[PDB]
RNA sequence: AAAA
RNA sequence: AGCCAGGAUGUUGGCUUAGAAGCAGCCAUCAUUUAAAGAAAGCGUAAUAGCUCACUGGUCGAGUCGGCCUGCGCGGAAGAU
């Protein structure tokens, strides 16, 4: 019953994911191959969040989610890391459509009842990372 | 907490909604997590079913053709504002939470006999 | 966790001194490997895992050590049984008892082909190599941070090649004597492959890494019997890398730390920038040199002959011209912006790196290591 | 640099050691070698002393070159070849050899080393802590002049006066000329 | 037990009690917080 | 588990 | 005041870091569904996890909360025939 943000297809048995599943007991290489086979369609290099569901018989199923908004905002602005001092140092610029584009994909993981509400969550996400909206 | 003005604002708004509605269902929502309520909130908006939680004292002030529904308010209370609301509650309550009373035609509907509104087309 | 337990035939201890001694014949006569497992499993089928006296008298070495390491329900144990029949019979006996005393466990047996100790040429060539593959498979399929080598059972000759794996990869090894009662995490002296000895072989492995096969005679002509184990004969007149070879190839491929050096032109230029910029450049080069991730980030325009520029950051008064040889980070020039701009202005037209290395002996060399005793 | 300090000076601050190993993995692997000695310091654990006393030759003094010496050494390479490099390391290794070489002592702790009769090179060195600082490297002709100047006036004080302007910083005697990497 | 002239509530679970004319502090969560005025 |  | 229940979503906010996921440090502290739920007050974890508080909905059916000014008392308070 663990939640991870492993890479798009770079699901190594490496320490980023390796020891996490070990305490439960699921086969490490089994999950790594299963995750990659369905995330090949995902754009390259994305920390797609997956929630693992392990059982008592040492079996597991997992569900993948849309990429995090902060990741989507980082690629939308063409940057790699956020502002060190958000709302003090400004490190990018994205249009409202770029907010709509990110909101639409994350709408599968949002909770707002409208595109405007979903956007405002993304707008709040943008301010918290120093990315101003332009 | 809530001053008289804020409570007066609540009483008017739920009175306005109760005025422009058609049917009401009173349900229990003690012990159900927010996530399952989040699902109900999406379901209620999709089916155009207004849903709110208010104080029973505030509810009884505003609710006075639902007076027959203003007869069982002791314990946690949830209210929703034709048909398909009791249908939605019965499915969720069976699969999860309970129902207490329903309102229709300005008449009470007992909990066992909400099968009428849950089946009407 | 995962326990890579070596398996030894201490389980059938109860047949000590009885007329047919416990040998591969004895397993054979009683029906076979599976049939003999039940006979062995009977003698200690009752003993517990929490009882101290049974741990030290009535159970195998794998069972005693595993019970001491704290085997639980959520565990996975591997038994590297021997190739001999008497070895495998006990393997099928330990597993039945382990899957009985701790239900919900996953024990699987690997039969290391050719692990017999009655022949030398086979053991030197197929035993340790196969055992080296099997262990290195499980560690790489479960991460170095989760495997615990258990070199207590089995022959005394496998133990060198279990612990040595632990030292190289990083997994620990835990051992416990029969009469003792304390688990001993064996010391892990940091070791690696001798880069100096192995460096001339780099082009040789390069062919194999590309064309995946080389004729044997050409391999022998190209290249000291220790190097032989690095190479496994595929069998059709070619040779490919043995499992040890893949370790060496990766060791000769992993990036390492670097120690900066300064050409005679850099040392003249560093000092005149020290007065205006404190001792900032001294730390930056050392910081970049001893961090491979920092080095790969800062590569500005790359020049010929393996030169590539570095810079502290935006709007800085220094940009370095460095290149790598062995474990040394040679620094050729250290120039400010205007000299840097003109160099790149010149390099637009023709080649640049050729002109620098051409005068290496007259102007830049010798490179002196970056240790300073300013006082 | 750190291990040589730890071998001579008993312990070093950990903060200096932490700066030397930026990667977390490096500290994790090399954790066994070092050992906390108290007062925010680390020292070589007996495992470390075994490895270090195996991969490093013994020594008594670590040679260093001033800037003027470096040019002096380079220009003499055409005549004496690599002999100055070997004689410096040998002197720094064995105090018995260093004691033999002392022929004339100047002020402020500077003395001249001559490898013997029939030779041409001569060195002007001084010992600080555990470092063998080398100030100049001269030939037979200049050596007489430098004795004449010191004969009249103090010349040891003149050199130490120009310490921060011509001589320091002292690089270490580790060169790399041929194209080869291990 | 601390015996001080000034006794105070050290955390949220400390209680001030007077027993036989002595102001005492009793803490249900931390035995180090028990003090007595004297 | 001090020649499995 | 006690007792029952909830205490969530963007999101692991960004920076830093091997890890920094409310809870080592820095900056910001918005937004959504909301009866209500801090970009978290406390505990905890190698980091996650887990616990609690703030906040709100129920049960109960008359008062309740902390400041100020002031009279008299209490502790602080152990010595030698
Ligand atoms: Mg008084
Ligand atoms: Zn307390």
């Amino acid at each position: 019953y663990v939640k991870l943000q492993v890479a798009a297809g770079m699901a190594n048995p490496s320490p980023p994911v390796g020891p996490a599943l070990g305490q439960q007991g699921v086969n490490i290489m089994e999950f790594c191959k299963a995750f990659n086979a369905k995330t090949d369609s995902i754009e390259k290099g994305l920390p797609i969040p997956v929630v693992i569901t392990v059982y008592a018989d040492r079996s597991f199923t997992f569900v993948t989610k849309t990429p995090p908004a902060a990741v989507l905002l980082k690629k939308a602005a063409g940057i790699k890391s956020g502002s060190g001092k958000p709302n003090k140092d400004k490190v990018g610029k994205i249009s409202r459509a770029q907010l709509q584009e990110i909101a639409q994909t994350k709408a599968a993981d949002m909770t707002g009842a409208d595109i405007e509400a979903m956007t405002r969550s993304i707008e709040g996400t943008a301010r918290s990372m120093g990315l101003v909206v332009e | 907490a809530l001053n008289l003005q804020d409570k007066q604002a609540i009483v008017a708004e739920v009175s306005e909604v109760a005025k422009g509605a058609l049917s009401a269902v009173v349900a229990d929502s003690r012990g159900v997590t927010v996530d399952k309520m989040t699902e109900l909130r999406k379901a209620g908006r999709e089916a155009g079913v207004y849903m709110r939680v208010v104080r029973n004292t505030l509810l009884r002030r505003a609710v006075e053709p639902f007076e027959c529904l203003k007869d069982a308010f002791v314990g946690p209370t949830l209210i929703a504002y034709p048909g398909a609301a009791a249908r939605l509650f019965k499915e969720f309550a069976k699969a999860n939470f309970e129902v207490k009373a329903a309102a229709f035609e300005g008449e009470l509907i007992p909990a066992s006999q909400i099968d009428r509104l849950a089946t009407l087309p | 966790a995962v326990y890579l337990c070596t398996c030894g035939t201490a389980a059938a201890k109860k047949f000590f001194g009885q007329t047919p001694r416990f040998d591969a014949a004895w397993v054979t006569e009683h029906g076979g490997v599976e049939a003999a497992s039940k006979v062995i499993y009977d003698t200690f089928r009752t003993a517990r895992l929490d009882d101290e006296v049974a741990l030290k008298r009535d159970l195998s070495a794998e069972i005693h050590s595993l019970a001491r390491m704290g085997v639980n329900d959520k565990d996975t144990v591997v038994l590297f049984s021997s190739e001999t029949a008497d070895g495998q019979a006990c393997a099928w006996a330990v597993k039945r008892y382990l899957e009985q005393a701790r239900p919900g466990i996953l024990c699987r047996i690997e039969v290391v082909a050719g692990l017999q100790v009655t022949d030398a040429h086979v053991f030197r060539t197929a035993g340790v190599l196969n055992f080296t593959k099997a262990v290195l498979h499980e560690i790489d399929a479960n991460g170095t941070g989760q495997c615990v080598l258990n070199p207590t059972g089995g022959f005394k000759s496998l133990v060198p090649y279990t612990v040595l794996i632990g030292m190289l990869r990083g997994v620990p090894a835990k051992y416990i004597f029969e009469q003792s009662s304390a688990l001993i995490p064996l010391p892990m002296m940091p070791v690696e492959f001798a880069r100096s000895r192995l460096e001339p072989l780099r082009p040789l492995l390069e062919r194999i890494q590309n064309e995946t096969a080389i004729p044997r005679a050409e391999l022998d002509k190209a290249l000291r019997e220790i190097l032989d184990s690095l190479f496994e004969d595929v069998g059709q007149g070619q040779v490919s890398l043995s499992p040890v070879g893949f370790l060496i190839w990766e060791e000769l491929e992993r990036p390492t730390a670097l120690v900066p050096f300064l050409s005679r032109r850099a040392l003249d230029d560093l000092l005149k920038m020290r007065a205006t910029e404190g001792t900032a450049p001294d730390d930056y080069i050392t910081r970049v040199a001893r961090s491979p991730e920092q080095l790969a980030i800062g590569k500005h325009e790359s020049w010929s002959k393996g030169l590539f520029w570095l810079k502290r950051g935006e709007h800085t008064r220094d940009r370095y011209l460095v290149s790598v040889e062995g474990w040394r980070l040679l620094v050729w020039r250290i120039v400010d912006a205007d000299e840097y701009d003109d160099l790149l202005t010149q390099n637009r037209k023709t080649d640049a790196g050729a002109r620098v290395v051409a005068e290496r002996r007259e102007k830049y060399a010798p490179f002196v290591r970056l240790e300073l005793y300013e006082d | 640099p750190l291990l040589e300090r730890i071998q001579n000076e008993t312990a070093i601050p950990r903060a200096e050691l932490d700066k030397a190993l930026p990667s977390f993995e490096e500290r994790e692997i090399l954790d066994s070698l070092f050992e906390d000695v108290g007062q925010g310091q680390v020292s070589l654990s007996p495992v470390g002393f075994l490895i270090w006393e195996e991969l490093e030759r013994p020594t008594a003094l670590v040679p260093f070159l001033s800037r003027r010496a470096l040019d002096d050494l380079l220009k003499m390479r055409a005549t004496e070849g690599t002999a100055p490099d070997d004689y410096i390391t040998r002197v720094a290794r064995s105090p018995e050899q260093l004691a033999i070489g002392k022929h004339e002592s100047w002020s402020k702790g500077l003395f001249w080393l001559k490898r013997g009769e029939h030779t041409r090179d001569r060195y002007l060195v001084s010992v600080e802590g555990w470092r063998l600082l080398v100030w100049r490297i001269v030939d037979a002709d200049e050596y007489d002049d430098l004795l004449t100047q010191n004969r009249k006036t103090d010349a040891g004080a003149r050199v130490v006066a120009e310490r921060r302007e011509k001589y320091a910083p002292f690089v270490r005697l580790e060169l790399y000329e041929d194209g080869e990497g291990w | 037990m601390k015996v001080r002239a000034s006794v105070k509530k050290l955390c949220r679970n400390c209680k001030i009690v007077k027993r036989d004319g002595v102001i005492r502090v009793i803490c249900s969560a931390e035995p180090k917080h028990k003090q007595r005025q004297g």
